[PDB]
RNA sequence: UGAUAUUGAAAUGCUUUCUAACCCGCACCACUUAUCGUGGUGGGAGACAGUGUCAGGCGGGCAGUUUGA
RNA sequence: UGAGUAGCGAAAGACGGGUGAGAAUCCCGUCCACCGAUUGACUAAGGUUUCCAGAGGAAGGCUCGUCCGCUCUGGGUUAGUCGGGUCCUAAGCUGAGGCCGACAGGCGUAGGCGAUGGAUAACAGGUUGAUAUUCCUGUACCACCUAUAUCGAUGGGGGGACGCAGUAGGAUAGGCGAAGCGUGCGAUUGGAUUGCACGUCUAAGCAGUAAGGAUCCGGUACGCUGAGCUGUGAUGGGGAGAAGACAUUGUGUCUUCGAGUCGUUGAUUUCACACUGCCGAGAAAAGCCUCUAGGGUGCCCGUACCGCAAACCGACACAGGUAGUCAAGAUGAGAAUUCUAAGGUGAGCGAGCGAACUCUCGUUAAGGAACUCGGCAAAAUGACCCCGUAACUUCGGGAGAAGGGGUGCUCUUUAGGGUCCCAGAAGAGCCGCAGUGAAUAGGCCCAAGCGACUGUUUAUCAAAAACACAGGUCUCUGCUAAACCGUAAGGUGAUGUAUAGGGGCUGACGCCUGCCCAGU
RNA sequence: CUACCCUUGGUCAGGUUGAAGUUCAGGUAACACUGAAUGGAGGACCGAACCGACUUACGUUGAAAAGUGAGCGGAUGAACU
């Protein structure tokens, strides 16, 4: 059975990382929010 | 000429093909092929927006010239070729100074003609000459509508179009599509018809031959649901339902005239089609 | 320079080898190029060659608080002329 | 689909003509061994189209709701 | 509480000797058993220290544990040539100027990023508990630097450079049976012309080789490159069935010494998109060549380990899923079937007893579907070689129709074929209940309904008479096409042009398609 | 994960049938018809890998939030990855 989470590095940092979030402008705004909160991880 | 196939099989029972008995070279010439790649119907935002698109052969674009604009220097036929992009096919014809070019080859061609601007080496099929040195009553295509543009109209296979009288600075053009129209009369055109007239009398046999030239199924929308297309809906096999017949996109689709192709050209076009 | 911080005193794999060759912790940041200079700089020797190598940081130094040891970098060097490169 | 602005010039409000406006997913040249673009020239069309404000019509293609005891 | 109740996750273990406070469960050993187109060997993701040695037994391990993928303490990853960067570019993303837009921002040119593809110099053997084209030994190769006519582009041209299917061939790897060496010559009746086991060896550098092909440049007209394979050496080198010598079972092991390598028979799925055929007409850029305008140096990242799995995705040490390379013997079409080789494994609860009942498996008197919604399920047919074979038909088919016969071993004679190997005729005879003696591999026929056919679908109650379909017909569309996304720029349609594109219905093929335009 | 699409790679023991065409013959003014070889087509046939999910038994505090056993369909293509 094939299930719904297949690992992947170069996906996982191309969609999720920390240049993407910095790239467009709803993603400096999930930084804003998740640096506020104090999460010791922001992107990943 | 045409193939027809014995009934080996079901899918091949009826079917029916080209002789492929006028193609001489059988070879693509190389320095003239520029890379095509599939959309498959999609539009620059990556949405299907055409449907019924999609898949099919890997090809390779042909660098034809409907413009036809040399000063006069001759060109000898070398060989007509294959080409997946149209209905008709091309000739390769290489010009007397070292020029090779494709041509959209008319039926019966392995001369060697002239692009000209008048009738010093006289009409025949091949010479592309402007429309005002065309007698009236001939029949050319690849006919250019604004100057220096390129053939536009009269392109397909088994195809032309005959120059009725002329009115001073633009002709009258009778199109393949029943359509009497005024050209103007500096446009360029090629004397004769569009070679492969057997191209329409193919059966293409099976339904996936149909699927690699780059075709896909297509629903029917009674056999929809009611939000999808607009017949949609119902129980058992259900009529259209409606005063008319619909289009996916709720537009009646069966008899309304929808031309707003132009209208600086409405005061151009003398008839209608006899389509 | 000191680009080279420690020597390498291990059981086979820096004893059984040190008939030639010597082994450093380096800097993090150097080449071969850089440590293969900074050896016959400091100790006078010809080095004739130069491996390097990388090590991730372990997470095995956990107390009651777990965490990771410092990602180091390795350097062994053969020499044409001298000794004593770690006592 | 009509009025009005962009919007002019003439001749027998409606007609016909001209050209500088406005337009050209037309050709050639220069930025530039890109032509997306800008400009400049030739051609095409031309006070029409396109666009703004106002008004009438079609409009289950889409929306919000109603459908008594 | 249910209750010492259900379960303890597919399967073969038995004994001997240790260690130890404690042994079915840990270590060593002999016998037995399982997989062997895989449970064996190697690697891409993905995990990310789980790999090794010395200690440990609180918790984890579905029991035990003296043990471990668990706890503690110390270690382990080595590159000029391997895979990536310092080379190229698909699709896509980004985009100086630029176009569009209440803002935010959307689109887009030059340019740029980017592999799953192209280019690109290294091979054998040895070694450790843990690395291995990386360290070491031997033998090489490439780029640049210093000593003792050439360079030609950011430009032109050639090449790079390609699909699918079919056989025919050359050679090789691997496979096997004799001879040649090196050890054995006996259990229980027998024999000694007997039983085992090994046969080579790389790159690079030289030879020769089936086959196969009017900018000095390109285009117009009027003996050449490359090419599997073999071979001399490289190689007085390396290795090896094993053989003789030394101390504590020297268990064993360091140590030097010295041995064979020959001819033959079938034959790749590896070695050519080569040649022939076909329609569906089969990437781009650089490296490279070309023409003109003009004695040393050699960097960064990965490398351990698991990788059909107890280490990845499934919450678990979970019968599921997971791309690619290799591919032995007997039998055979064969990567099928049964038994085995190389190599691995005995599955983390057992010992009894042999009740009812449930699950999986074998047999059954006489009959035979009587059961029941319904011959569901099971049984029956099944391999090869011969005869033989109906209505119907779109002339292809139906058809493996249906229905029958043969099949082991031994010995005789006896035209084949390849170059020891493969294939046959006939006759005589032996045996049993039985001869494709096991495993495996169609039940068939007579009529009707639907759908012409192959295909597809309700990921996890439906796989069909439903969807698709080739073919039919109507209709909009003259090119900035219509239609569609955005409803701006910009796009698909299409780098197409009415024998073309969008929409509606019907649905191969054959015979046909009536009447009515009130009304919408 | 799933549905289509784009680009660029990969896989499909074996064995059997025998379309077009060609070529020899023969037959004609001729085309062009009958026969024998050669050829090797096809959403072709049988059947492992591979991809499915038709029938049934088991299970149902499942080994597992969709599986297992036995059979079953396709298996050069409108394939699968």
């Amino acid at each position: 059975v094939k299930r719904t989470y297949q690992p992947n590095k170069r996906k996982h940092s191309k969609v999720h990382g920390f240049r993407k979030r910095m790239s467009t402008k709803n993603g400096r705004k999930v930084l804003a929010r998740r640096r506020r909160k104090g999460r010791k991880v922001l992107s990943a | 000429a045409i193939k027809k196939y014995k009934p080996i099989t079901n899918g091949r029972r009826n079917m029916t093909s080209l002789d492929f008995a006028e193609i001489t070279k059988t070879t693509p010439e190389k320095s003239l092929l520029k890379p095509l790649p599939k959309k498959a119907g999609r539009n620059n935002q990556g949405k299907l927006t055409v449907r019924h698109h999609g898949g099919g052969h890997k090809r390779q674009y042909r660098v034809i010239d409907f413009k036809r604009n040399k000063d006069g220097i001759n060109a000898k036929v070398d060989s007509i070729q294959y080409d997946p992009n149209r209905s008709a096919n091309i000739a390769l014809v290489v010009y007397a100074d070292g020029e090779k070019r494709y041509i959209i080859a008319p039926k019966g061609l392995e001369v060697g003609q002239i692009v000209e601007s008048g009738a010093e080496a006289d009409i025949k099929v091949g010479n592309a000459l402007p429309l005002q040195n065309i007698p009236v009553g001939t029949v050319v295509h690849n006919i250019e509508l604004k100057p220096g543009k390129g053939g536009q109209i009269a392109r397909s296979a088994g195809a032309s179009a005959q120059v009725l009288g002329k009115e001073g600075k633009y002709v009258l053009i009778r199109l393949r599509s029943g359509e009497v129209r005024m050209i103007l009369s500096t446009c360029r055109a090629t004397i004769g018809q569009v070679g492969n007239l057997q191209h329409e009398l193919v059966n293409v046999g099976k339904a996936g031959r149909s699927r690699w030239k780059g075709i896909r199924p297509t629903v029917r929308g009674s056999v929809m649901n009611p939000n999808d297309h607009p017949h949609g809906g119902g129980e058992g096999r259900a009529p259209i339902g409606r005063p008319s017949p619909m289009s996916p996109w709720g537009k009646p689709t069966l008899g309304k005239k929808t031309r707003r192709g132009k209208k600086s050209s409405d005061k151009l076009i003398v008839r209608g089609r006899k389509k | 320079r000191d680009i080279l911080k420690r020597p390498v005193i291990t059981e086979k794999s820096s004893e059984a080898m040190a008939e030639d060759k010597y082994t450093f912790d380096v800097d993090t940041r150097v080449n071969k190029t850089q440590v293969k200079m900074a050896v016959e700089e400091i100790f006078n020797v010809k080095v004739a060659s130069v491996n390097i190598m990388n090590y991730k940081p372990k997470k095995k130094r956990m107390g009651r608080y777990q965490g990771y040891t410092n990602k180091r970098r390795k350097a062994i060097v053969t020499l044409k002329e001298g000794s004593d490169d770690l006592f």
